[PDB]
C-alpha cells in the first residue's frame, strides 16, 4: 500500500515532468492500474480520456486496463474478477493486478458485512468471486452465521497526554492575548 | 541562644488570613520606601479564652532606632489601642510581630517592652525572603530560663494552628480566583498549573517517605509494621483505579462537552477580531 | 392510562404490542444543552448576518 | 409519511412489521453535529470576508 | 517592575492635584487599580456578620486615567448609626489614622469611599449618587466601589464595582453599556431612575506581591486538595445565566444594528454597538478560559491516579 | 493542494489585473472542483463568482451562474438563494437568461 | 442483613410477642428485618432481579417486590422497578461521585498510613527528617 | 481486638511452641479478625518449625500469607483440614487477592476461583466479608459484576518487596514526568505571555514613531 | 472527533493571528492614524 503510493506518486511526478509531453506506456499502465487500486475511479477516467489514442491502438493492455476500470465503475464484482484474470498483465502490471483483486475483495467483503444482515450463498459468492462452499467455510471461520436449508448467509458486523497538553496550552495562550 | 531548648507550647494560637496580609502589607510598603527590605513591626489584637488564643487582627506600630536600639512608640500604641476602642471592643491586644529571619539580638528588647506593656505578649516573626514550600510564620511566647544563674528571657516555638470562617474562606478563594486572572491577562494558567504543581509535590513527598521506610527496613528497621506495610501495598495494588467501558465514556463525555464549549469560546474571539478588522477596514479605504 | 397520559399526568408511553407501559424516566434532568444549541446558533447567525452588513 | 414530511408528529415508520416509532433523538448529538457544521460555515464565512479585504485593499475590480 | 506601583512620589501627586486634568473631560478617569491588600479588607469588612449594611474610605492616589487604591478602614458607628449618615465618630478616627499612617510609612490620602450592598447588585442609589457628587465637591476627584458579600457566595465570585457621577445638568454623550444586573424589585425602581447619572470604571488588579501570596496560602493549606470533583462548573446555573445573558446581549445589539442601518448619519450609535459586541466577546472569553482551567486541573490529575502505572 | 487554500491577497498587476482573470479563476476552479466530485467546494466557488460585482454580462459568468445551479441541484436538492452581499447587473441580467436552469430547478 | 434466628429474642423481649398490643402484619419486628434488609442491599446491590432478591430476604419474589415498591414510595429506599426484566435498579451514583470517594478514601488511607508511622515509629520521622535533609 | 489478641499470640510465641504453636495457630486462623498474618511469619519460633518435623500446619500458615484458594484446594491432602471460620478467612483472602488486583470483579471469576457452584453460597460469603469490615463495595446483579471500592491488603515479607519497590519507582518517576511536564508548560505560558508582550510594545512603538512623524 | 475539533481549532487559531496581523498593518496605514491624531 505504501509503496503503492510512493509509486503512483513517482508516476504522477514522472508524468508532470515528461519531456516530450508524453510518458511511457508502462507509466501510463502504473498509473492506471494504481488508479483503479485506490478506487479513484475519477483519476483513472480522467487520465484514459486524457491519453491520446494513438497508445490505445498500439497497446490494447491499455484498452484491456480500462475496460477492467468500466466493469469497477459498474461494480460488476464477478465482471470485474473474471475481467482482471482473463488478460495477461505484463511483470510491471500482475503483482499491482493481483493487489487490486485483494483491495477489490476486501471492499466486497466489507460491504457484504455492513450493508447485508442475510444474503443469499450464491449472491455472497458472486460478490467475492468465489465458489460457495469454500466461501461458506471462509466465513464460518470468521465467526458467521450460515443457514444450509434456505443457503442465507448472515455476517457479523464488526490521542496521548503530550499531544493533550500542547493543545490545552494551545487554549490558554490563544485566549491569554 | 535566644530560643528554649525543651520547651513545649502552653497555650493554643489561632492565625488569621488578615494578619498575614497586614504583615506582607507592612513589608512590602517599607522595601518600597526605603529600598532594602527594611524590617516592620506591628501589633496583634483579637479574643483571648483561657488558654485558647485566637489573632483575628493586627495593625502597625511606630519605632525609632536610638542608640542601636529599637524604640516602641508605646504612647503612640496606646493612642491607637483606645482608636481601636472606638470601633471593636471585643478584640483584645495580644502581641506584636515582626518580620526577619532567626530572632535577633534586636527583637529580645522590643519583646521586654511589650511585655512590660501587658501580662503575656505572644511573639510572631515573618520570613518574606523565604524559598521552602512551607509558611513562613512563627508563634513564639515568652518564658523564663536560669542562664549561668541569671535569668534571660528566651522564646519557645508554638504549634500555633490556622483559624478561619466561612466568610474568608470565600473572600480569599475568591482573590484566588482573581490571582488567576492576569492584568489583561499575565499569568493565567502559570498559577493555575503551579497549584497543581505543589500538590503533586506534596504527594510526590509522602511516596518518598514511604519508599524509603521500605527501602530500611529491607536492610534494618522492623521487619514488617504489621498493618502499616500491608496497607502501603494494599494502596499500591489500589493505585491503579481499574476503569472501565462506561467511566471512559463519561470521561470522553466531559471532555468533548467543554471542548466544544472551548471551540465556542475561540469562535467568539475571532469573529470580535474580524469585526474589529472589518470596522478599521470600512475606515481604511472604504466610504459610508 | 391513554387518558392519563393525553392529561400530561404520565410522563410515559405505551406499548400495545407487547402490553407494555414505558415510562420516560427523564433521569438525565437536563436540557441545558439545549438552551447553549440555541444561544450558539441564533449568536453566530447574528455574527454572520453582521459581519456581511458592515462589509 | 406526508404527516412527518409537514411535521409536528416527529415518528418514524418500520415499514417491516408496520410499526410507528416516535423518535426521541438526544440533543447532544444534534448540537454537536450542527455546531461542527456552523465551524465549518463560520471558517468558510471567515475565508469569504478575508477573501473580500484582498480586493478591495488591491483596489481589484472590472474596468 | 512588580513593585513599581508601591513608590509614592509626593510631588507628582501635587502636580496632579494642581492641575485637574479630570475638570477638562467628565469621562477621565476610565480604570480603577486595587490593591490586592484593599480588595480583602472591604470584602473582609463587607461581609463581616454574614450580610451587613457598612462601609469605610479608600486610600490611595491618581495616574493619568488611573485611580489607584491602595488602603482601606472602617469609621465608628455607635448604635448602627443611630445619628445622621454612618459616620458618628468619623472625622477624629480618620485624622488620626491619617497621621498615624504618615508616621509608620502610609502616606496615601483618601481618594474614595467603599459600602456594601447585602443581596442587591453593585450599583449606586440615589444616596449613594448624590454623596458620590458631594465626594466629587469636596475633594475633587473620589470614587465609590461597591461590594457584595452575600453574591460572592451566590455569584460565586462577583466584583467589586467602581463608579463616578456625573455633574448635575450632564448628559453621557453615548455611554450605554447595556449590562444586565439582578435587582430585588424593592431596589430596581430606584436603581432604574439614577443608574444613568453616573458610569462605572474598568477594575483591574495589578499582579503584585499581597494577591500571590493568598492564592499560595490558600492552594497550600485549604485547596491544597486539587480534588473536590474539578467542575463546581457542572452547575449550570451560573455558566447557562451568563450564557443567557451574553444571547441577549447580542441579541439587542442586532436589534440595534438592523434599526440603525436606515440612519445615515450617527456615529454615536457605531461606537455603542461595537462597544456591546466587544464586552460581550470578553465575557464570553473569560467564561470559556475558566472552563479550560477546569479541565486542565482535571485532565492532569485524572490521568495521574487512575492509570499512572 | 493550491485550490484547498484560501487565497486573500489579489494582486493588482500593477493596475493590469481585470477581474475577468477573478471571474475565470472561480468558474474553472469550480468546474474542477466538480469533476473531483468535491461538490461542496465547487457550490462555494460558483457563488463567488456570481457575487462579483460586474456592471457588464459575460458568458463566463452566465456560465458560472448556471454550474451554480446544477451543483446546488446536486448538492442541497435546491437552488441555494444568492445573498444579500450581493452583486450589480449580473443578477439582474442573468436570471431572465438562465430560464431553462431555473426550469430544471422547478 | 438479618436472619431469622436474632427475631425469637427479640419477640420474646418486646411484649412477650410483640410490642405495642401484638402485631399480626406479618410480625411488626419482620417488617422492620426486611426494611432494614432493603436497605442494607441498597447500601451494595447496584441492582437486583426478584427471585434472587426474594431468595434473600427468604420471601416470595412478589413480596419482594411490593415491599420494594412500597419502601420507595415512602421515600425511605430510593431506586426504580423494571417489570420486564424483573430488575430493581436500587443506586447509581454515575461516574463521577464514585469516582471522587475512591480518589478520597485513597489519600485518606494515604494519610492514616503517614501518621501511623509517624506516631508508631518516630525513629521513621528522624530517618525521614534526615532522608530529606541530605537531598 | 485483633491486633491486641495477634500481639499477645506473638508474646507467647517467643516462649511456648511445638505442639502448642500449632494450637495458637488454629486459633489465629479459627479466631475472626485477623486478616493480616506477616507478624506471625516472621517470628523465629516459625522459622523453628521451618526446621521442625511438623509442616504441615507452616505450609497452611504460608499459604494463608501468601496463597489463596485455590492453592489450598489443590494442596487438600497436604495441608491440615480446615474450619469452616479458616475456610471463610481463606475465602476472604482470596477476595481481597481479586479485588486489590481488579476493583470490579465478575460473578465469573468468583465461581471458578472459589468452587462456589452456587451463586446464593456466593452472595452470602460476599456479604458477610462485606458487613465485617472487610471490604467495602456495591454489587451489579444484571451485569454480574462485583464493585469493590476498598479492600484491605495482604502479608509481604519475602518476594513482593521487589514489586512494592518497583511499584513505588514507577509512581516516582511518573511524579516525576508530570512535575517536569507541568514546569515545562508553565514555561511555554512565560513564552507566550512574553510573546505577546513582544507583539504590544512593537505597536507603541510604531505609534510613537508615527507621532515623533507627524 | 475531539482530533477533529482540535484540527478546527488549528485553523480557526491561524486565522484570528493573520486577523491580527492585518489589523496591525491597518494600524500602520496614515489614514487611520491621521484621523487619531
Ligand atoms: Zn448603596
Amino acid at each position: 500500500a505504501f509503496s503503492f503510493k510512493k509509486l503512483l506518486d513517482q508516476c504522477e511526478n514522472q508524468e508532470l515532468e515528461a519531456p516530450g509531453g508524453i510518458a511511457t506506456p508502462p507509466v501510463y499502465g502504473q498509473l492506471l492500474a494504481l488508479y483503479l487500486l485506490h478506487n479513484d475511479m475519477n483519476n483513472a477516467r480522467y487520465l484514459w480520456k486524457r491519453i491520446p489514442p494513438a497508445i490505445k491502438s498500439a497497446n490494447s493492455e491499455l484498452g484491456g486496463i480500462w475496460s477492467v476500470g468500466q466493469r469497477i465503475w459498474q461494480r460488476d464484482f464477478p465482471g470485474i474478477y473474471t475481467t482482471i484474470n482473463a488478460h495477461q498483465w505484463s511483470e510491471t502490471v500482475q503483482p499491482i493486478m493481483e493487489a487490486l483483486r485483494d483491495a477489490t475483495r476486501r471492499r466486497a467483503f466489507a460491504l457484504v458485512s455492513q450493508a447485508y444482515t442475510s444474503i443469499i450463498a450464491d449472491d455472497f459468492a458472486a460478490f467475492v468471486g468465489l465458489p460457495v462452499e469454500e466461501a461458506v467455510k471462509g466465513i464460518l471461520e470468521q465467526g458467521w452465521q450460515a443457514d444450509s436449508t434456505t443457503r442465507m448467509v448472515l455476517p457479523r458486523k464488526p490521542i496521548p497526554n503530550e499531544q493533550q497538553l500542547a493543545r490545552l496550552t494551545d487554549y490558554v495562550a490563544f485566549l491569554e492575548n | 541562644s535566644v530560643m528554649a531548648c525543651g520547651v513545649t507550647g502552653s497555650v493554643s494560637v489561632a492565625l488569621h488570613p488578615l494578619v498575614i496580609l497586614n504583615i506582607s502589607d507592612h513589608w512590602i510598603r517599607m522595601r518600597s520606601q526605603e529600598g532594602r527590605p527594611v524590617q516592620v513591626i506591628g501589633a496583634l489584637i483579637g479574643k483571648q479564652e483561657g488558654r485558647n488564643i485566637e489573632v483575628m487582627n493586627s495593625f502597625e506600630l511606630l519605632s525609632h532606632t536610638v542608640e542601636e536600639k529599637i524604640i516602641i512608640d508605646k504612647e503612640y500604641y496606646y493612642t491607637k489601642e483606645e482608636q481601636f476602642k472606638q470601633v471593636f471592643k471585643e478584640l483584645e491586644f495580644l502581641g506584636w510581630y515582626t518580620t526577619g529571619g532567626p530572632p535577633d539580638p534586636s527583637d529580645i528588647h522590643v519583646h521586654k517592652q511589650v511585655c512590660e506593656i501587658i501580662e503575656s505578649p505572644l511573639f510572631l516573626k515573618l520570613n518574606p525572603m523565604t524559598k521552602h514550600t512551607d509558611l513562613p510564620v512563627s508563634v513564639f511566647e515568652s518564658v523564663i530560663d536560669i542562664i549561668n544563674g541569671e535569668a534571660t528571657m528566651l522564646f519557645a516555638e508554638l504549634t500555633y494552628t490556622l483559624a478561619t470562617e466561612e466568610a474568608e474562606r470565600i473572600g480569599v478563594d475568591h482573590v484566588a480566583r482573581m490571582t488567576a486572572t492576569g492584568s489583561g491577562e499575565n499569568s493565567t494558567v502559570a498559577e493555575h498549573l503551579i497549584a497543581q504543581h505543589s500538590a503533586i509535590k506534596m504527594l510526590h513527598s509522602r511516596v518518598k517517605l514511604i519508599l524509603e521506610y521500605v527501602k530500611a527496613s529491607e536492610a534494618g528497621e522492623v521487619p514488617f509494621n504489621h498493618e502499616i506495610l500491608r496497607e502501603a501495598y494494599a494502596l499500591c495494588h489500589c493505585l491503579p483505579v481499574l476503569s472501565t467501558d462506561k467511566f471512559k465514556t463519561d470521561f470522553y463525555d466531559q471532555c468533548n462537552d467543554v471542548g466544544l464549549m472551548a471551540y465556542l469560546g475561540t469562535i467568539t474571539k475571532t469573529c470580535n477580531t474580524m469585526n474589529q478588522f472589518v470596522n478599521k477596514f470600512n475606515v481604511l479605504y472604504d466610504r459610508q | 392510562l391513554v387518558q392519563c397520559i393525553l392529561d400530561n399526568t404520565i410522563h410515559g408511553r405505551i406499548d400495545q404490542v407487547n402490553q407494555l407501559l414505558e415510562l420516560d424516566h427523564q433521569k438525565r434532568g437536563g436540557a441545558r444543552y439545549t438552551a447553549l444549541d440555541k444561544w450558539t446558533n441564533q449568536l453566530n447567525s447574528l455574527n454572520q448576518a453582521v459581519v456581511s452588513k458592515l462589509a | 409519511t406526508q404527516l412527518i414530511l409537514e411535521g409536528l408528529i416527529s415518528a418514524r415508520v418500520d415499514s417491516h412489521s408496520k410499526i410507528l416509532y416516535a423518535r426521541d433523538v438526544d440533543q447532544r448529538s444534534t448540537t454537536f453535529e450542527k455546531s461542527l457544521l456552523m465551524g465549518k460555515e463560520f471558517q468558510r464565512r471567515a475565508k469569504a470576508m478575508m477573501l473580500r479585504a484582498a480586493v478591495l485593499r488591491n483596489q481589484i475590480h472590472v474596468k | 517592575s512588580i513593585d513599581e506601583i508601591y513608590k509614592y512620589d509626593k510631588k507628582q501627586q501635587q502636580e496632579i492635584l494642581a492641575a485637574k486634568p479630570w475638570t477638562k473631560d467628565h469621562h477621565y478617569f476610565k480604570y480603577c487599580k486595587i490593591s490586592a491588600l484593599a480588595l480583602l479588607k472591604m470584602v473582609m469588612h463587607a461581609r463581616s456578620g454574614g450580610n451587613l449594611e457598612v462601609m469605610g474610605l479608600m486610600l490611595g492616589k491618581v495616574d493619568g486615567e488611573t485611580m489607584i487604591i491602595m488602603d482601606s478602614f472602617a469609621l465608628p458607628v455607635e448604635g448602627t448609626e443611630t445619628r445622621v449618615n454612618a459616620q458618628a465618630a468619623a472625622y477624629e478616627y480618620m485624622a488620626a489614622y491619617i497621621e498615624n499612617a504618615k508616621q509608620v510609612g502610609r502616606l496615601e490620602n483618601a481618594i474614595g469611599w467603599y459600602h456594601s450592598h447585602p443581596g442587591y447588585g453593585c450599583w449606586l442609589s440615589g444616596i449613594d449618587v448624590s454623596t458620590q457628587m458631594l465626594n466629587q465637591q469636596f475633594q475633587e476627584p473620589f470614587v465609590a466601589v461597591v461590594i457584595d458579600p452575600t453574591r460572592t457566595i451566590s455569584a460565586g465570585k462577583v466584583n467589586l464595582g467602581a463608579f463616578r457621577t456625573y455633574p448635575k445638568g450632564y448628559k453621557p454623550p453615548d455611554e450605554g453599556p447595556s449590562e444586565y444586573q439582578t435587582i430585588p424589585l424593592n431596589k430596581i425602581e430606584d436603581f432604574g431612575v439614577h443608574c444613568k447619572q453616573y458610569y462605572a470604571l474598568e477594575v483591574s488588579y495589578f499582579k503584585s506581591s499581597l494577591d500571590r501570596k493568598l492564592l499560595e496560602l490558600l492552594w497550600n493549606k485549604y485547596w491544597v486538595n486539587t480534588l473536590s470533583s474539578s467542575s463546581l462548573l457542572t452547575n449550570a446555573d451560573y455558566t447557562t445565566g451568563q450564557v443567557f445573558d451574553l444571547s441577549e446581549k447580542l441579541e439587542q445589539s442586532e436589534a440595534q444594528l438592523g434599526r440603525g442601518s436606515f440612519m445615515l448619519g450617527l456615529e454615536t450609535h457605531d461606537r455603542k454597538s461595537e462597544d456591546k459586541l466587544a464586552k460581550a466577546t470578553r465575557d464570553s472569553c473569560k467564561t470559556t478560559i475558566e472552563a479550560i482551567h477546569g479541565l486542565m486541573s482535571q485532565v492532569i490529575k485524572d490521568k495521574l491516579f487512575n492509570q499512572i502505572n | 493542494p493550491y485550490l484547498d487554500v484560501d487565497m486573500m491577497d489579489i494582486c493588482k498587476e500593477n493596475g493590469a489585473y481585470d477581474a475577468k482573470h477573478f471571474l475565470c479563476y472561480y468558474y474553472y476552479g469550480g468546474m474542477i472542483y466538480t469533476g473531483l466530485k468535491n461538490f461542496e467546494r465547487a457550490l462555494y466557488f460558483y457563488e463567488q463568482a456570481i457575487t462579483t460585482p460586474a456592471m457588464a454580462v459575460s458568458h463566463i459568468m452566465l456560465e458560472s451562474y448556471k454550474k451554480y445551479i446544477l451543483v446546488s441541484l446536486i448538492l442541497l436538492g435546491k437552488v441555494q438563494q444568492l445573498p444579500k452581499y450581493t452583486s450589480q447587473i449580473v443578477g439582474r441580467f442573468i436570471k431572465p437568461l438562465s430560464n431553462a436552469y431555473h426550469e430544471l430547478a422547478q | 442483613i438479618i436472619r431469622g434466628n436474632q427475631l425469637q429474642e427479640f419477640a420474646a423481649m418486646l411484649m412477650p410477642h410483640q410490642k405495642a398490643t401484638t402485631a399480626d402484619g406479618s410480625s411488626i419486628l419482620d417488617r422492620a428485618v426486611i426494611e432494614h434488609n432493603l436497605l442494607s442491599a441498597s447500601k451494595l446491590y447496584n441492582n437486583i432481579t426478584f427471585e434472587e432478591l426474594g431468595a434473600l430476604l427468604e420471601i416470595p419474589a412478589a413480596k419482594a417486590e411490593k415491599i420494594a415498591s412500597q419502601m420507595i414510595t415512602e421515600g425511605r429506599m430510593n431506586g426504580f422497578i423494571d417489570q420486564i426484566d424483573g430488575i430493581v435498579h436500587f443506586e447509581t451514583r454515575e461516574a463521577l461521585p464514585t469516582w471522587d470517594k475512591q480518589i478520597q478514601s485513597l489519600c485518606f488511607q494515604v494519610n492514616n498510613l503517614l501518621e501511623k508511622i509517624s506516631q508508631t515509629a518516630p525513629e521513621w520521622t528522624a530517618q525521614a527528617m534526615e532522608a530529606q535533609m541530605a537531598q | 481486638p485483633s491486633s491486641n489478641l495477634l500481639e499477645q499470640f506473638i508474646l507467647l510465641a517467643k516462649g511456648t511452641s511445638g505442639s502448642a504453636l500449632t494450637a495458637l495457630i488454629s486459633q489465629v486462623l479459627e479466631a475472626p479478625g485477623v486478616y493480616v498474618f506477616g507478624e506471625l511469619l516472621e517470628l523465629a519460633n516459625v522459622q523453628e518449625l521451618a526446621e521442625g518435623a511438623n509442616a504441615a500446619y507452616l505450609q497452611l500458615l504460608n499459604l494463608f500469607a501468601y496463597g489463596t484458594y485455590p492453592d489450598y484446594i489443590a494442596n487438600k491432602e497436604s495441608l491440615p483440614e480446615l474450619s469452616t471460620a479458616q475456610q471463610n478467612k481463606l475465602k476472604h483472602l482470596t477476595i481481597v487477592s481479586l479485588a486489590s488486583r481488579m476493583k470490579c470483579i465478575p460473578y465469573s471469576v468468583l465461581l471458578k476461583d472459589l468452587e462456589m457452584r452456587n451463586l446464593r453460597e456466593l452472595e452470602d460469603l460476599i456479604i458477610e466479608a462485606v458487613y465485617t469490615d472487610i471490604i467495602q463495595g456495591k454489587l451489579d446483579q444484571r451485569n454480574q459484576l462485583l464493585e469493590v471500592d476498598f479492600c484491605i491488603g495482604r502479608d509481604i515479607r519475602k518476594k513482593d518487596i521487589n514489586n512494592i519497590v518497583k511499584t513505588l519507582h514507577e509512581w516516582c518517576d511518573g511524579c516525576e514526568a508530570v512535575l517536569l511536564g507541568i514546569e515545562q508548560q508553565v514555561l511555554r505560558a512565560n513564552q507566550y505571555k512574553e510573546n505577546h508582550n513582544r507583539t504590544q510594545q512593537q505597536v507603541e512603538a510604531e505609534v510613537t514613531n508615527i507621532k515623533k512623524t507627524l | 472527533m475531539l482530533h477533529n475539533i482540535d484540527q478546527e481549532m488549528l485553523k480557526c487559531i491561524e486565522l484570528d493571528e493573520r486577523l491580527k496581523a492585518m489589523d496591525q498593518e491597518i494600524t500602520v496605514n496614515p489614514q487611520f492614524v491621521q484621523k487619531s491624531m
